[PDB]
């Protein structure tokens, strides 16, 4: 049982850290994707609520 | 005379019931610490299998 509960220990936490290897991979996707197209496109968006 | 065949009749009987039940004693408890060793042993064993099988 002490096995079975920690295999499913090791389970949840390679799916915490492919969750967290995905937002890391995002994030650079979108730092790159801003620094080619600009974040100025951004700045109409200043106006949804303000 | 009989006195003294009864007395040591009783003593003789009492001698051996003694140490059959220490000699009986010893053994049970010999083959459960065996028994409780071997079985620490087979888990620790079965753990470490699992945990190679999950990594």
């Amino acid at each position: 049982a002490q096995a079975e509960q920690e295999r499913i220990r090791m389970l949840s936490e390679a799916k915490s850290q492919i969750a967290d290897l995905v937002t890391l991979t995002a994030s650079r996707v979108l730092g790159a994707e801003l620094q080619a197209r600009g974040h100025d496109a951004l700045i109409a968006e200043s106006l949804a609520a303000l | 005379e009989q006195l003294a065949n009864a007395r040591r009749d009783y003593e003789a009987e009492i001698a051996r019931a003694r140490q059959e039940a220490a000699k009986i004693v010893a053994q049970a408890q010999e083959r459960a610490k065996q028994q409780e060793a071997e079985i620490i042993a087979q888990a620790r064993r079965e753990a470490e299998r699992l945990k190679e099988e999950a990594r």
